[PDB]
């Protein structure tokens, strides 16, 4: 039923400290509510209650404290938690990390409001996720295989590509049409610009749905930036039966600005100074993707990450990878030898590949020729770690090997350029011709019945 | 008029940067360029000679006006700017003028109030925001950034606030991000159609 | 007499070398991984009081 008694307005507000004001006499505080609030110049404002006690709330004001006063500033209190109104006429419009419009265009007409909070899903109701989605990318789909509804996060750093390698995805992605909802948290105008070009520029925007919150824009807004984007991607995969990829773009943005929100309220640090409950609240954003029963659509995640000084230890990194299943790493060495893409396939990861791939899925090889990928690069790595202690006159030809192979990996399987879009068949193959190189019996990740059928070509 | 410091002044529309800004070196013009509008970084430390990037964008840029920004120097050290830039000349229409005619200092030694300190950049790049709203291309220089994070280091300390990374506060990149985001090309507010600039060169002491 | 000391000479710059390569690509980044890893610590302690 609709919310018929009028709503409350209070002077009372009896302190300000910090991103937080207080208000006092307060008629049956609720948790969580939103209450806007218009200052002495009558500029308006929104917050959200942080805690309550007797006639007593605590509000944290999303655009900041400044400039509110003891007297003249006046809250309204609006009777219900955060909610956005949602419909399908929202792909194909631009909004600012709040949602309020920034394309010229009209505020939505709601199908529906929706918390923006979410719910969690059942894991009775979850679908395990087996379609392989083909990005064409060779050392994401050979290596670390991408299911549809995947959480697959993009692990690079400041400096590197990975907005144009989460552009490529979104421009190549598509079974062996996806909807696409893109959150900006903390980005400068011309990484603003790269994506809503790149997007008009494929002819694709009367599909993509952008929220932009800038470097200029208020920090608070970046935690619910992402909440406000997967609402969106629910409503559209599970009520509308679509297929959503959502892109988070610098999760490190978000982390920072919850770090900075958590300080001010004093609560327990984990470590690096991010609070204490930082990996339940990720997991709150991450855990919004995949597939259900019953219902066509799906939700998959590629959320980009800025590893602080390319530290994959540091807690943003981390607690991700903890919750995330795998991550594609985009390597600062590679990138400075002039690679593209940078992915340097050993930190990286997919968990999802492991049942996505195979006979029937892909092809009956997938699954050995991708591991033996994985040990011949690892001891080609080891070997060119050996070289630079006892030089290259110390190796025997079984060293040479490896190091050969190294050099033909990188340049043929790795390096691609952004508008090539190969298949999973040549990625395969492509596999086994760096493979040929070495005799077969050294090819022990690979049982003799797969060596008997595909070495020989 | 009277503009808050920390609040960014509105334009019509923020642009892509295109035109080169010269310095008139060889090396920086040629194989390291910077745009109008433009962000740069320079290693501020004693031997590497500091002098020639101000000189060059004081006395020969196609810059219209210059900023300069001493965030917390050495009593010493800021003595030596005051005393220089007055002294600096450029030619104009075949006649020789001060470089004063087109300059701002903001001046700010190790003993100035902290406040002025954290303050600094914000004044600067807001007395350079005004200049880019008449439709002028202007230059700042910021002579160490870090003496400008160790002011917000010492101010959230006072505050007794959560000591994140390296005891500076949590806002750090935050703070940074904000301030060279006002850099840029921009079609100015109001009636008569026109494009100005803001240009941060900022120095950084690791 | 030139060549049996050669011989000697042309092996002990070998080993010589090897030892610089060591130094420099074993032995000195795990020492700096370490510092690193105290310095940091030593920042994990002093917030936790």
């Amino acid at each position: 039923n609709y919310l018929s008694q009028p709503r409350l307005t209070y002077k009372t507000v009896s302190g300000v400290n910090g991103p937080l004001v207080i208000l006092d006499h307060v008629k049956f505080p609720r948790y969580a509510e939103i209450v806007h609030l218009t200052l002495p110049d009558g500029t308006k404002r929104s917050g959200q209650v942080l805690e309550v006690s007797g006639s007593k709330a605590v509000v944290q004001v999303f655009e900041g404290t400044s400039g509110i006063d003891a007297k003249k500033t006046s809250c309204e209190f609006t009777g219900d938690i955060l909610r956005t109104p949602v419909s399908e006429d929202m792909l194909g419009r631009v909004f600012n990390g709040s949602g309020k419009p920034i394309d010229r265009g009209p505020v939505v007409l709601a199908e529906d409001f929706l918390d923006i909070m979410g719910q969690p899903i059942n894991p009775q109701c979850r679908i395990y996720p087996e379609e392989m989605i083909q990005t064409g990318i060779s050392a994401i789909d050979g290596m670390n295989s991408i299911a549809r509804g995947q959480k697959i996060p993009i692990f690079s750093a400041a400096g590197l590509p990975h907005n144009e390698i989460a552009a490529q995805i979104c421009r190549q992605a598509g079974l062996v049409n996806f909807a696409i909802v893109f959150a900006a948290m903390g980005v400068n105008m011309e990484t603003a610009r790269f994506f809503k070009s790149d997007f008009e520029e494929n002819g694709s925007m009367d599909n993509v749905c952008l929220f932009l919150n800038l470097a200029n824009d208020p920090t608070i807004e970046r935690i619910i930036t992402p909440r406000l984007a997967l609402t969106t991607a629910e409503f559209l995969a599970y009520q509308c039966e679509k297929h959503v990829l959502v892109i988070l773009t610098d999760m490190s943005s978000y982390a920072e600005a919850l770090r900075e929100v958590s300080a001010a309220r004093e609560e327990v640090p984990g470590r690096r100074g991010f609070p204490g409950y930082m990996y339940t609240d990720l997991a709150t954003i991450y855990e919004r993707a995949g597939r259900v029963e019953g219902r066509n659509g799906s939700i998959t995640q590629i959320p980009i990450l800025t590893m602080p000084n390319d530290d994959i230890t540091h807690p943003i990194p981390d607690l991700t990878g903890y919750i995330t299943e795998g991550q594609i790493y985009v390597d600062r060495q590679l990138h400075n030898r002039q690679i593209y893409p940078p992915i340097n396939v050993l930190p990286s990861l997919s968990r999802l590949m492991k049942s996505a791939i195979g006979e029937g899925m892909t092809r009956k090889d997938h699954a050995d020729v991708s591991n033996q990928l994985y040990a011949c690069y690892a001891i080609g790595k080891d070997v060119q770690a050996m070289k630079a202690v006892v030089g290259e006159e110390a190796l025997t030809s079984d060293d040479l090997l490896y190091l050969e192979f190294l050099q033909k990996f990188e340049k043929n399987f790795i390096t691609q350029g952004p508008y090539e879009n190969r298949t999973v068949y040549e990625t395969l193959d492509i596999g086994w011709q760096l493979l040929r190189i070495f005799p077969k019996e050294m090819l022990k990740r690979i049982p003799q019945s797969t060596l008997s059928e595909f070495y020989p070509r | 008029q009277v503009w808050p410091v920390r609040q960014v002044r509105p334009v019509t529309e923020k642009l892509p940067a295109n035109h080169p800004l010269l310095t008139g070196q060889r090396v920086l013009d040629a194989l390291f360029p910077c745009v109008q509008g433009g962000t740069t970084a320079i290693p501020g430390a004693f031997g590497c000679g500091k002098t020639v990037i101000s000189q060059s964008l004081s006395k020969y840029s196609n810059s219209d006006v210059i900023i300069y920004v001493g965030c917390g120097e050495r009593g010493n050290e800021m003595s030596e700017v005051l005393r220089d830039f007055p002294e600096l000349t450029m030619e104009v229409d075949g006649k020789v003028e001060s470089i004063m005619k087109r300059t701002a200092l903001v001046a700010n030694t190790s003993n100035m109030p902290v406040a002025a300190r954290e303050a600094s950049i914000y004044t600067g790049i807001t007395l350079s925001e005004y200049f880019r709203d008449m439709g002028y291309h202007v230059s700042m220089m910021a002579d160490s950034t870090s003496r400008w994070a160790e002011a917000l280091r010492e101010i959230s300390g006072r505050l007794a606030e959560m000591p994140a990374d390296s005891g500076y506060p949590a806002y750090l990149g935050a703070r940074l991000a904000s301030f060279y985001e006002r850099a840029g090309r921009v079609k100015c507010l109001g009636n008569p159609e026109r494009e100005g600039s803001v240009s941060i060169v900022g120095a950084v002491s690791p | 007499s030139l060549q049996t000391s050669f011989v000697t000479l042309d092996e002990a710059i070998k080993i010589t070398n090897r030892r610089v390569n060591a130094i420099e690509h074993v032995i000195i980044p795990r020492i700096e991984r370490t510092l690193a890893y105290i310095i940091t610590e030593l920042d994990e302690r002093e917030r936790e009081e």
